[PDB]
């Protein structure tokens, strides 16, 4: 009949391939379709919803549930340094079982601009200014506000409002970074500092809680696929 | 902005055949069990794949199944000295039918059932499966009892009825013996998933329910602002 | 027959289908581009929210009727309209320091109050969108967050490994079970850990459901619309829990010496559009 | 010649395929077409043909004929269940070896509305109303009649018509319900109890007898295909 | 083998007779209460299947010295499906009735019977 | 038999169940049944009543017993 | 060639047949989509049924001749309307109280009456379609019912396993053979047990072939009217049966102390439109 | 009411290749019997498709004949140490032809019959039959004896007359001795049924008629009015 060739990549079982197949269940009608709510459509659109990420994530903290609530005492510091992490969404202790970390641990590139929202728990009453910075890679972190202010920075007034947001620009050498990043293809740190120092009334509580919520802004991409080096198994479980 | 989302769908994110079940059946007389190697239809015994299932509550979808049946010679003496190609033969059983006892029963006709004979040295036996089930989505989660009065088994193990797949040598092997490994593939395709729901933080230790062992959020780190190092690992 | 398309870098390829099924076909992998306040009368009893707050829909979806497009039922008898809609009050939780979470299992804590639990003890089927709207009186030296979500289908895994978990630990008829800020000891009961919410996940990853804050400082009270979820269009309401209520507070409450320590939480649900079907002489209990 | 790549499925015998194959008898003709009557098109057709169901099956009795005829005892009951069985088509006894369930049990699925014609043998003065009631899965199976009332139900005048049907209708959560059913895609039971008492006159004799016949209404479907677990062989017959 | 007409109401039917009359009651047949003559403030559901079914009350036996019985029906099915657990709850009720009254004959039973529905007696 | 199809007959348009009663049905034989003695004498009768669109109005939350 | 269709689930599949013979092509699973009483006056001899029975037609058809389209003999001698189309009257089975069942094997049970068994004892083909009746008399006091059905192609097992049977024991020649209610433990008898209809299927389900009830309380007689079916158009009428009837009470008669007990049974069957062929000068016996 | 019937047409509950006979032959001198394997050609053997061919009188449908030749080694000594791959020979033989005696006979040319060489180690080997009888349909029921005087077999033993498959080895095999086993299937096309009839419930017993052991109706219950289990087997 036709004389073919079998070229090389015959017999062979590429896993991500696309192949048609005879069934197995001939002429087999379906149950028809229902409309269940939330039908998702790409992954990403989990990486869009916030997830608080475990800021204060010390020895003794992560075990507990305070792992996820900052500290910001009130009194007179103006040089104490709220929290400060490198902005590493996939390998950084802070973000890596954050709903955006554990999608982006299965993608190997990540490509967009995170947005870290930090909503204030507090009295009403109280009253206060911090400076949240995200200073790109160039040399050291900042160590004090001056060094600080220089990089980019919003001026967050706790009394004025409330989940003041910052969207981590995306300032980078190469279009993608790889989730486990290198010192090449690495990002800046991020830090927040007292700006006026938080001011309470008699009678309210001087020490007061902020929490950290992070979801990708809508610009977020992944390049590549891979095993997750969370979750691991021994034998064939029963 | 020009960075849209290509492999990030629902398609490529579980259009990916991954191993499911590891068989081991050998070919000889005595101890019939070992003769063939049955096996539920689960997802929920390789871990590789029953986390990327169990990011959202419903699923609907068609599936390919594929398996790599190979085989090794069993050490000890009567070897075979030549040995011609043995074939294997995949059965699948419906829910509620008759399962053969043993290796040569009366039961592996398989008029109604569709079984497929696969010879070594080609390529992987394949067949497509469509959406089967009574109900309209695959429930990867049931927060619900069996029984109106609230007894028996708890939580995904009550819709998951899909019957078995059995396997066996159809060669009598006369002189020596022979182990062969079945490895299960499941590549769904046509995926559609509902209701997203939050990754496994804790690890997997049962195939029946959701039992756990109390885990830490994440890894610790050295304070509040520890920012890493500040210059490589060096000095 | 004979298709040709676009790929993702003229370039094109032709697929044919060669094959007599849906389900043997390739995956597609292509894409084709003094003050006002409002009042909600459900029944007859009403709330007062606030006129800033926002008011979570769910899914996105209202909670609607099940249409004669997506039934599978033989007979269909009557639901009503103004017997179950009531914002019916549930027991009032208690507030204090060191208080850890609680919980709820709504298809299975409605059954005394009403003609709720009147209606589903007599048909086999059932069907209801919920209405949870959770409140808190609030001051202004009264520090404090929360956290409210209705998980769908929250499997929980029990205490004790190799165990399943019993009807009287994972459920309860009146009173909300706490979440233990350490781990449970039970050999029956539940994993009740509060940093893995039960079912072993993180608990900060409890937001893809629909959540809403009940943040002392800028809210007084929350409401979620929720929508009847489940794969099945009809199940019974005793051998299944629709969703479950998780209200953590994230923040601890932390008031002052001259100020009020009996803050209670109340949960005030209300079944939406409540049908029913396979009316049999039981009387269950 | 054309280079052909030989795909995954290839040197293998599935069953229930359909593919070509060469002839053995070329230029074959065959015997002219002839019309016997009785050409059935679906296998369902032979389950819309009613067959007596042995509903009296008591352990003596099967081996018996007298395991068709149902009693009627006339006299003063008014409490006597004259018969209740679970409706499962499948594997209950008393429905598995009649047509219905026959062909159902070569079907893996079984979705459709049953229905059973209790034909009354008895003299022709005899007089009676009875009440039959689908119980749906529920609760607990009927025990009084008070309780049977509640279920659908349909009241026979004996005297006025023989033959009542009854039409157990389908109210299931799925769309099919295996012929294994499990206590989950499980069947209501169904009883029939006395509602007057049979009046019969002194020249007849006081007992009469009941037979019941099962045939699926016209909307019934299987949904597989399995091996029959009735029917077995040993070795090759000769 | 003969015509009987089957009244099929909620979801248990009756086999009455071809050739018997049918009283509906003082000539109107049982409707609904609508808009035009309602007092109430706010009116919930009213089931359609769920309260229809033909229930069948426990089975009095006649003898010759027999006297005769009666019944009282709003209170009288109170626990008979949810009929009595409706109006369990509800404070109102509104509800016509289809009563049908059989007893087996035989052509050598001779004998009379007399019912009759009579309203606040 | 006998199918009497009653309708709701009451002055008000709404009354309470438990405290009142509609109607009232009253099987009394004029002529008594008189078989012979090769003949059935367990002759019963059963009432098979239906309630024909049921309207309720006023839920309290009072499950009365 | 080159044909595009639907499969059960845009998406389509175009198979061609590669053979020359219609044999090759694969399946095709796809679709395209005082009183008045009757009085049957047949021969010279008439019935009186009644108004409002009903008259079961075969399987559908009613009995008609064999056109010129459907033959493959040779000559075809001619065929008598009047000579061979009366009710026959066979001989009258007694009903009793403990009485298992009755049959018979038509083609080779009139070979004595008429001229029916002086047509087919002398031509060898043969083709004839029958209207049995069978008829009890009743009365109001006489409770018990009757099935009679048709069976086409009746194998049945003979009583010794590893035997066959034997002519005297299959068929009677005036005589119904009884069907004992136990086993016959013959030799190379037939086994005649009630609860398997010979032929080893449930006697339940012989309801599927032609089939009427003589049901005493609502139905005096019964009347099939059966087709010829066989699967070669023409075949001797000695050396084979082509169906075969079954009585079988499913309810048994119950009479009281004064009344009747000698209630008979009779078959009157009539052959309608009866053909032969290949006259040879034989005469059989 | 939108739930027609696909799976339960004529033809997919009758186009399924259900297995038929099993044979034995080995390849060695001396006992020329076992060389070849012969069998007439019945449905009546295997009993998974003897009862879905007897619902209906009578049949008219082509076939699809295949066949999974497998092979073992003998023990003993002498073996082969190393072998080429052996090549199987399957002929059909219509009625009223000449059959070989043993192998190596003169009569295994085949130039009329249609014969097929099959190699191991590849797929089964396929041929289509078309509706071949004399008469207009196969009847799976005959009610009727052979000769015209009432003498002779009596059954379904007197149409079947479809000739024999005969199998045979074409190696000689000169050191070892090894045996193969023949399994037939049969799945029947483009099927006309006609005639339905009940199953059989008793069980079968030969191949010859409807020889059967009078059987129960069904299996027993405990009372008239036996609904089962009202609460689970537990407590
Ligand atoms: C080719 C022979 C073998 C054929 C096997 C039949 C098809 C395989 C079964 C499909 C599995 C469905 C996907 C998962 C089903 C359940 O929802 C999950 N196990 C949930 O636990
Ligand atoms: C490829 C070589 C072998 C060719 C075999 C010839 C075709 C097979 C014979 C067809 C069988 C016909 C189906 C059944 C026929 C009879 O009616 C049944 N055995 C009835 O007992």
């Amino acid at each position: 009949g036709l004389p073919t060739m079998l070229t090389p990549g015959s017999n062979q079982f590429l896993t991500s391939d696309d192949f048609q197949s005879p069934s197995a269940m001939p002429q087999f009608d379906v149950t028809p379709e229902m409309k269940i709510p939330g039908e998702v459509h790409n992954l990403m659109e989990i990486a869009e919803v916030d997830s608080v990420v475990p800021v204060n994530n010390t020895k003794e903290n992560i075990n507990s549930m305070e792992a996820y609530r900052i500290p910001v005492t009130g009194g007179d510091q103006l040089h104490t340094q709220v929290f400060g992490f490198q902005m590493q969404p996939g390998l950084n202790s802070v973000f890596k079982r954050t709903l955006l970390g554990e999608i982006l641990n299965y993608y190997a590139h990540w490509s967009g601009s995170v947005k870290l929202t930090f909503v204030f728990c507090g009295s009403a009453m109280a009253t206060g200014k911090f400076l949240l910075a995200y200073s790109p890679p160039g040399a050291s972190p900042p160590q004090n506000r001056k060094q600080a202010m220089l990089g980019t920075h919003v001026i967050w007034d706790v009394g004025l409002q409330s989940s003041c947001v910052l969207c981590i620009p995306w300032i980078s050498q190469t279009h993608y970074r790889l989730v486990q990043q290198d010192e090449y293809t690495s990002a800046g740190y991020v830090t927040c500092w007292y700006q006026t120092g938080l001011i309470v009334p008699p009678g309210a509580p001087p020490s007061c809680t902020i929490l950290c919520f992070a979801s990708a802004c809508n610009d977020f991409s992944v390049r590549n696929l891979r095993d997750t080096p969370f979750i691991e198994q021994t034998q064939l479980l029963q | 902005n020009y960075h849209s989302r290509t492999e990030s769908s629902i398609e490529n994110f579980l259009c990916r055949a991954a191993c499911v079940y590891i068989a081991t059946y050998k070919s000889a007389g005595g101890t019939p069990t070992e003769r063939y190697a049955s096996w539920r239809i689960n997802t929920r015994q390789m871990v590789q794949l029953r986390r990327k299932f169990e990011l959202f509550t419903y699923l609907r979808f068609d599936m390919e199944i594929t398996f790599v049946i190979t085989s090794t010679q069993d050490p000890g003496t009567q070897l075979a000295q030549d040995m011609p190609v043995l074939t294997h033969q995949i059965m699948y059983i419906p829910p509620g039918g008759p399962v053969p006892n043993s290796a040569t029963d009366f039961a592996w006709q398989s008029s109604t059932n569709p079984s497929i004979f696969w010879t070594e040295g080609c390529a992987p036996a394949r067949m497509s499966v469509p959406f089967i089930s009574i109900g309209n989505a695959y429930s990867n989660f049931y927060d619900g009892w069996s029984h109106f009065t609230q007894e028996g088994v708890y939580g995904f193990n009550s819709l998951n009825n899909m019957g078995h797949i059995y396997v066996r040598h159809v060669n009598e092997q006369s002189l020596g013996v022979s182990t062969s490994t079945l490895r299960v593939y499941f590549k769904p395709k046509h995926v559609r998933a509902w209701v997203p729901r939050p990754p496994r933080l804790s690890p997997y230790v049962k195939s029946s329910n959701v039992n756990f062992k109390p885990t830490a959020v994440t890894t610790e780190r050295k304070d509040i602002n520890d920012v890493g190092t500040l210059r490589p690992v060096g000095y | 027959g004979a298709q040709v398309s676009t790929q993702k870098t003229t370039i094109h390829y032709t697929n044919i289908n060669y094959y007599k099924d849906a389900a043997s076909n390739s995956a597609n992998r292509q894409d084709f581009t003094s003050d006002r306040v409002r009042s909600i009368t459900l029944g007859n009893s009403t709330i007062t929210t606030q006129e800033c707050a926002n008011v979570v829909v769910g899914y996105g979806v209202w909670p609607s009727y099940l249409q004669d497009n997506e039934a599978t039922a033989e007979d269909q008898p009557t639901q009503p309209d103004v017997a179950t809609c009531r914002f019916y009050t549930l027991d009032s939780i208690q507030w204090q320091k060191e208080s850890d979470g609680w919980w709820w299992k709504f298809p299975e804590a409605l059954k005394n109050m009403g003609l709720f639990g009147q209606n589903m003890e007599y048909h086999y089927l059932g069907r209801s969108g919920y209405t949870i709207h959770v409140q808190c009186n609030a001051s202004k030296f009264h520090q404090g967050c929360l956290l409210v979500v209705c998980v769908p289908e929250a499997e929980m895994g029990c205490s004790d490994v190799e165990r399943e978990v019993v009807a009287a630990s994972l459920s309860s008829e009146d009173t909300a079970k706490s979440f233990s800020r350490t781990e449970s000891n039970g050999q029956h009961t539940v994993q009740t850990v509060v940093y893995n919410a039960g079912m072993g996940v993180g608990v900060g990853n409890l937001t893809i459901f629909p959540h809403q804050w009940i943040n002392l400082r800028t809210n007084n009270s929350a409401t979620i619309v929720m929508p009847y979820i489940n794969s099945v269009p009809m199940d019974n309401m005793f051998r299944h829990y629709n969703f479950t209520l998780m209200i953590i507070p994230f923040a601890k409450l932390e008031y002052t010496e001259q100020a009020s320590n009996y803050v209670p939480i109340t949960v005030t649900v209300a079944p939406m559009c409540a049908e029913y079907n396979g009316l049999r002489l039981a009387s269950h209990q």
